[PDB]
């Protein structure tokens, strides 16, 4: 929709380094290579059977 | 030094062989240490210990 942005990132929820790096990337300023976003929702539906 | 190199050539002695093996092994040490550093950054010092 208008105003919607999809950020597709590679990610391994099984690695805490990726967890920290993804959250840092989301929260960092656009100047520092981040998104400058503040999350309103978290939906961690990643799993392996 | 020139006389030594001539004699080594005659003897088919590779003076640099030990050093070459040492640099190969040092690269192997670096790669195994990289793997261990990753596992330590991942599980943490407390978990690994």
């Amino acid at each position: 929709a208008k105003g919607s942005t999809l950020i597709v990132v590679p990610f391994n929820q099984g690695s805490k380094q990726d967890v920290e790096a993804l959250i840092e990337f989301i929260y960092d300023t656009e100047k520092n290579g981040g998104l400058g976003w503040d999350l309103d929702a978290i939906i961690p539906f990643a799993a392996i059977p | 030094r020139q006389q030594l190199q001539v004699l080594a050539r005659y003897l088919k002695m590779d003076l640099d062989n030990g050093e070459r093996k040492f640099l190969k092994e040092k690269d192997t040490v670096a790669e195994l240490q990289a793997q261990l550093d990753y596992l330590n950054a991942e599980l943490g010092e407390f978990f690994v210990n």
